[PDB]
């Protein structure tokens, strides 16, 4: 079963299970392994595991991290993934003084949206986009990882698990207690992360659901039935919220050309209906350089 | 041909095609019970009817149900020569995988053993779930018979902003159609017809080939076969009168139509 693989070094143990970097002895093939201890489980193979497997089976794309095999031995399951060296937070951290080249920001954001555009058209939400779950290789690629909190959406979506997404990267519709939800939650994550990449500092580091909303508001402006129909009737909306003026985006992310600063605003529209899509983001002038259009049959 | 409106998140044709391309990769064989020569059709029927009952009592999702069916019928066509005794375990193992997949708060392993009245214990189920999952090759994301009916019902209520995400459609009509499919599935010859069409077919029986077409895309011809095959099963639903949407105080309201249900259907499948 596992006889060709030499654990070289462990790279992480969190909400994912265990994860060691492996060697293929005969090949010099470097993969990532996720170990799942089956014995420990009362409830058999975890819910989160059965999902992340069958999804990644049918989510083959260059900006998604690739599942390569599934191996069962001795009351231990092994997921075997395409391997990348660094994660986008430790990178963003390493380049906290120097800045990140805007060439590379743009390039990276692009590749993420292609991954997301792929998932969404495959009718799948990530629901835990965060620099920790964005992996970069040495050839300048970036790729979505960690589909444990992902979930397909029956095109007429139904009610999904309320509390998802790490607080900071979490979208105002989930915080204000929205019933149904869809693709626009992933975009807000990516928008937080764009701004992160620019300012090498998280856009909304809330220490609570209350702090997170207020931190958002202080930057985007206390929202009303104008900028976001429904907002006022929504469950965790209180008429008590203070009022803050939206701010100039030239201050909130100073380094960013109008082409960026626009894009970002549409990614952080309050109204999920109006929020930009993955596919449409690719169209934006910001990618004028990497944008190369095609024709359109009617 | 795609009956989806101009989508915002992706290319309506792109989305529909992926969905279609999916219903290939996912394969079924109406005549798989010949590889198990000692196995009879009328068996499969009673098992599926059992699973429904259990799905009801635990307020499981129809979707969960159909994931069970699908895991069963796909798995068996990877197997050879199986005994009637084994089928109680293979079905409720199937369901367990689904429940884990579809519910937020799925039932616990013992409750799943429980129902077997000893004949299957949690440890057996845990072994099975793994032979099944390695035998479908971890392909547990099929578009289900009911999955389509939800699509079609949503596409039947367009309004102005062609919003295909917020479910906006009447429960009693959904329930009434489900009832017809939830039968049709008991006879193995349905695997002949793709789930797209079975769902179309049934909707036509409660509507017309004009709605069917604007919701599904399928042309009167594409279905005629299964609407011919399905005729018998329709009469019986019509003869008895069609069901009232019930409420289960566990379950909210804007989900009550999605909760799987039961009625003898023994007497009813026979009448074809
Ligand atoms: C966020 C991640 C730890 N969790 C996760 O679910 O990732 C997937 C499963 C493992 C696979 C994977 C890891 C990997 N190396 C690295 C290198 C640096 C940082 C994190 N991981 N390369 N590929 C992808």
């Amino acid at each position: 079963p596992m006889e060709n693989f030499q654990k070289v070094e462990k790279i992480g143990e969190g909400t994912y299970g265990v994860v060691y970097k492996a060697r293929n002895k005969l090949t010099g093939e470097v993969v990532a392994l996720k170990k799942i201890r089956l014995d420990t489980e009362t409830e058999g193979v975890p819910s989160t595991a059965i999902r992340e497997i069958s999804l990644l089976k049918e989510l083959n794309h260059p900006n998604i991290v690739k599942l390569l095999d599934v191996i069962h031995t001795e009351n231990k399951l092994y997921l075997v993934f395409e391997f990348l060296h660094q994660d986008l937070k430790k990178f963003m951290d390493a380049s906290a003084l120097t800045g990140i080249p805007l060439p590379l920001i743009k390039s990276y954001l692009f590749q993420l949206l292609q991954g997301l555009a792929f998932c969404h058209s495959h009718r799948v939400l990530h629901r835990d986009l965060k620099p920790q779950n964005l992996l970069i290789n040495t050839e300048g690629a970036i790729k979505l990882a960690d589909f444990g909190l992902a979930r397909a959406f029956g095109v007429p979506v139904r009610t999904y698990t309320h509390e998802v997404v790490t607080l900071w990267y979490r979208a105002p519709e989930i915080l204000l207690g929205c019933k149904y939800y869809s693709t626009a939650v992933d975009i807000w994550s990516l928008g937080c992360i764009f701004a992160e990449m620019v300012t090498r500092r998280a856009l909304f580091p809330g220490d609570s659901e209350i702090d997170q909303l207020f931190r958002i508001f202080r930057t985007l402006g206390t929202p009303d039935e104008v900028v976001w129909p429904g907002v006022t009737s929504m469950p965790d909306y209180k008429p008590s919220f203070p009022k803050w003026a939206r701010q100039d985006f030239s201050k909130v992310v100073p380094p960013l050309d109008e082409d960026g600063r626009s894009l970002l605003s549409q990614m952080l529209h309050y109204d999920p209906n109006k929020r930009i899509s993955a596919k449409a983001a690719l169209a934006h002038p910001f990618f004028q350089d990497v944008t190369k259009p095609v024709p359109h049959l009617r | 041909g795609s009956p989806l409106p101009v989508l915002s998140w992706a290319n309506r044709e792109e989305v529909w095609k992926i969905m279609l391309n999916k219903e290939k990769t996912y394969l079924r064989d109406q005549h798989f019970l010949e590889q198990h020569p000692l196995l009879q059709p009328k068996m499969r029927a009673i098992l599926l009817d059992w699973l429904m009952e259990v799905c009801e009592v635990y307020k499981l999702h129809r979707e969960t149900f159909y994931l069970a069916q699908d895991f069963f019928d796909r798995y068996m066509a990877t197997q050879e020569n199986v005994v009637k005794t084994l089928l109680q375990l293979i079905g409720i193992s199937s369901l367990f995988i689904a429940a884990k997949l579809e519910e937020i708060y799925p039932p616990k392993l013992h409750q799943f053993a429980y129902v077997t009245d000893g004949a299957c214990s949690g440890d057996e189920i845990l072994t099975m779930e793994l032979m099944i999952m390695k035998a479908l090759k971890w392909r547990l994301s099929p578009l289900t018979i009911v999955s389509w009916l939800n699509v079609y019902m949503q596409v039947a209520y367009l309004n102005d902003l062609h919003e295909v995400l917020l479910p906006q459609y009447p429960q009693q009509i959904f329930i009434q159609i489900a009832e017809l499919l939830d039968l049709c599935v008991l006879d193995v010859d349905c695997l002949e017809f793709p789930y797209g069409i079975l769902a179309a077919s049934a909707l036509y029986h409660f509507s017309s080939s004009e709605l069917m077409q604007k919701v599904s895309g399928y042309q009167w011809c594409d279905i005629e076969n299964c609407v011919k095959w399905m005729v018998p099963f329709a009469m019986v639903i019509r003869e008895t009168g069609s069901s009232k949407l019930k409420h289960f105080r566990g379950v909210a309201d804007e989900d009550a139509h999605n909760i799987q249900t039961h009625r003898d259907s023994l007497d009813l499948l026979d009448k074809a």
